[PDB]
This record gives structure tokens, sequence and C-alpha cells, in this order.
């Protein structure tokens, strides 16, 4: 029976992990001698059980890690030196106390919940709608700098709040929230990851209502946070787990509601938040590691860039052998950036150290168009639903053009991060000098 | 309609398992015996 423990370590469910630690304790309480001997030697079922115990001790989720720390003392120092228990069953039994024969107020079509949800959706729809009018009245120009300020630490990554005039700037281990309309800070937080780790990416989740925050850690881990927006409330964690070995690269599909992850390996993995269990695992197929990855909403095309300069497009529906469907080999060096547009007609935009910004179509094996700004780029950005592309330069030069190459804006600042605003044309630029600024319409 | 698209989007992690503290049910001062 004991062989089953190691299999469930891959599940993201923190509660299942805590109960798995409890089961480890209940199994080891009867055969403590072997584990004590092995531990004293280290200072094959039992060896792998101890290994998964080590992994659970390294769990980013505080509760499972704490239970593992308490459990370990019962082996190394050996009388039952440690006691453990959890209240999953009682919390579940709490179900039958609540009313059963009444419709919840949340489903009434005149409660404040429905009104608030509808009003927030109206706000989001208005924000989305005004973008078309702003852009289609003649290309607006970003000559007006609205915000410019400094902060402690290099700004590693910057993200826009989808429906609020504020940005989140994150570094190896900490995050700061700054409203560029006010030009004033909103809040400060620490990710909690230690010195040996760094934040490889940042992302927003559930932007339509009650948005959450996500962080990817180069240790192969993912963390989620809430309550980071209110000034009067402290942020709280939502979920956390390590499931994988550019470091770590993560993409999210709210429309498809799926998380996808990869890194310096030949593997891509897919997770569903609701079931908390991995849904699919696709090998890269090629012999080179992945550098970047972006995919489509509700369609099977998965586009990835590899370290050998090749760009691969997979159809995730079919088997692994038939998974690969489309290959581009034009750049000679590794792929600096690659992205797939979710526009009605599929398009792909890639750039490498060669300096050739190439645009391809899924139905052709060759670049549709080629352009150049400078050999080697620090930041590249493409507007979601507009003919706008922004490129910075290491020479402190930055510009915004059309996809045809026509220049729209030229700026001189050392740019570390640069990004667009999805709906209302704005450009955020943070330099290697801790300085973050934003440019707005007119 | 954009409102319809927002209604269609899922709400990840927004279930009772993640949202509320996991603890036992409090006892009560029963004296009916």
């Amino acid at each position: 029976v004991a062989m089953m423990l190691a299999q469930l370590v891959s599940d993201g469910s923190p509660m299942v992990r805590k109960e798995l630690v409890v089961a480890l304790s209940h199994l080891v309480v009867q055969y403590e001698s072997n584990f004590c001997t092995v531990a004293l030697q280290f200072i094959s079922v039992y060896t792998q059980i101890w290994r998964v115990l080590l992994h659970l001790a390294a769990d980013p989720y505080p509760e499972v890690s704490d239970v593992a720390m308490k459990v370990l003392n019962s082996i190394a120092y050996k009388f039952i030196s440690a006691t453990v228990q959890t209240g999953f069953c009682d919390w579940s039994a709490r179900y039958f106390a609540q009313p059963v024969m009444k419709i919840p107020e949340e489903h009434d079509l005149e409660s404040q919940i429905r009104k608030e949800r509808e009003w927030r959706f109206l706000r989001n729809s208005r924000v989305r709608r005004q973008a078309q009018q702003v852009i289609q009245k003649g290309i607006t120009r970003l000559d007006d700098q609205i915000f410019l300020n400094r902060n402690p630490g290099v700004p590693s990554v910057v993200k826009f709040h989808p429906f609020t005039p504020c940005i989140a700037v994150a570094d190896k281990d900490s995050i700061c929230f700054w409203d560029w309309e006010k030009g004033e800070k909103l809040d400060y937080f620490h990710n909690g990851n230690p010195r040996y780790t760094r934040v490889t990416a940042m992302e927003y989740l559930n932007g339509q209502d009650c948005s959450l925050l996500l962080t990817a850690t180069d240790d192969g881990a993912i963390r989620v946070w809430k309550n980071f927006a209110d000034l009067e409330k402290n942020p709280e964690m939502v979920t956390a787990w390590q499931g994988l070995s550019a470091g770590m690269v993560v993409d999210w599909e709210q429309e498809t509601g799926l998380l996808m992850s990869s890194g310096d390996v030949r593997i891509v993995r897919i997770w569903d938040t609701d079931r908390e269990m991995k849904v699919q695992d696709i090998p890269t197929g090629a012999d080179s590691c992945v550098t970047s990855l972006s995919c489509d909403s509700h369609r099977s095309l998965i586009v990835a860039g590899l370290g050998d300069g090749s760009i691969r497009v997979y159809d995730r529906r079919m088997a692994l052998s038939e998974c690969r469907v489309m290959t581009y080999r034009e750049h000679t060096a590794w792929v600096v950036k690659a992205s797939l547009q979710k526009r009605p007609d599929g398009h792909i935009v890639s750039v490498s150290v060669n300096g050739d910004v190439r645009i391809f179509d899924p139905r052709m094996p060759e670049s549709v168009n080629v352009l150049q700004i400078v050999k080697g780029l620090t930041a590249l950005d493409i507007h979601p639903q507009a003919d706008l592309i922004a490129c910075g330069s290491v020479n402190q030069f930055t510009a915004i053009y059309n996809s045809s190459g026509e220049l729209i804006n030229n700026i001189k600042y050392a740019i570390s991060c640069l990004a667009f605003h999805p709906h209302w044309p704005h450009l955020a630029v943070g330099s290697n000098d801790y300085y973050i600024s934003v440019y707005s319409v007119e | 309609e954009a409102d319809l698209t927002d209604w269609n989007l899922p709400l990840a992690f927004m279930k009772k398992r993640h949202c509320e503290k996991i603890e036992g049910s409090k006892s009560l001062a029963q004296s009916w015996r």
C-alpha cells in the first residue's frame, strides 16, 4: 500500500498535500526505526518516502511546510515526540448546519451582488469600448508624459491594472503599486521568496471582477495573491505550489481558463485551477530548451521559441507524435521573442539577436514581412487590437511605429522594461535606473 | 456585448475551499438534558 504516497505530490491542492503529510506521519509512526536509521545516515520505498517528505518540507505553502517541519523531528531525534492533526472532516461536516430548503440570496436578481457585478462589467465594457473611438479617430500620439518617479531597486517587471489607472512594478522579491494618474504610491508588498530565488514573471488574473495577482518563481513555483489593491487591507495568498524544475515561463488563458508553464527544459505542462490537477503534458519534441511561449484562446495552436533559433507550432489536440504542426527556421541565433496574435486571422511576430523582426502567417512556412530597428532589442511590445508596435533601444532611443514600419513616435530616455496599455493608449517605461514613467494620449 | 463576454469568463479560485478559513466547528453550551 505504501507506494501510493509519492504519486500525489504533483497535485496543486494544498489541502491534499497537508493530508498527505498527515498520512506520511500515520504510516511512519509504526516503522520509525528504518527512517531514523536512514536519517542518521544522511546527516527503497522508505528512501523515496523520505525524499517526498523533503519535497513537502520545501512546499511554498506555509501550512504543509510547517507540518513537515513538525513531523521531521519525530524521526531525526529518535516516545512520540510530535503530534499532528487537521480539521478537514469537521469543516466538511459544517455543511449540514446551513439552510438547505432556501434559494441563496446570491441568486436573487435584485441583490447587491448582481448590481455590483453588473456595474463592474459595465465599467470594463466602457473602458474597452472607448479604445476603438480613441484609436480610430486618427492615430493618437503619446507626446504627453503623465508620470515619472523613482523607487528602491531596479524595476524588473511592470504590469498595468487592466481597468484602473495604476501599475504594479515587481522585482526579484518585492512589489510596489503606483497610480500614474495621481503619480502616488498605492501600496507595498514582499513576495517572500528567499535570496536564492527570483521572480521570473508577473501576471494578473480575473481582471473582469475581483482581480488576483500571480507570481512565477525560478524555483519552478507559482504563487497567487489577493487584497493587494485596497489601502486599508493587507494582501493575502490564494494558492501556491511547485510543479516544474529563461528560468520559469508562465502563460494564462482566462478565456480558456487554463495555466501553461515551461522553462529551461523540453517540456510544457498545463494546469486547470478548478480541478487543481495537471491536464496535459506536451514534450517540446525538439532537442533544445524553450525561451518563450504564447498560445491562442480556445484554439489548439501553441507557439514556442527554442534555443536553436527555431519556432515551433503544435496542435495540442492530437497525440505527441502528431502534436507538432508548423516550423519556422529563419533566424540563426536563439529566439529573443515570439508571439501569436489572437486577431481574426492568425499571425506570428518573432525577433532574434539577428535583429530581424519577422511576421509570419500560420498557413505559410516563410515570414510574411521583415523589418529592423536595431540588432538586439531589450523590449518589444505589440498592441492587441491595433496597428502599433513599440521598440526600445540600448542607446536610450525608443519608438512606436506601425506594423508596416511607419514611425509614429520617437523618444529619448537604459530601458529595462517597456509595455503598452491594452485599451487606452499609454506606454510605461522603466529604466535600469529605478526610474518608471508613463506616457498618455496627447 | 462586452458585458456578456465578462459574464462568460470563468472566476478562477473563487470557491469556498480557498476563500474561507479551514477550521473545526465550534462546540456549544447544550443543557437540554
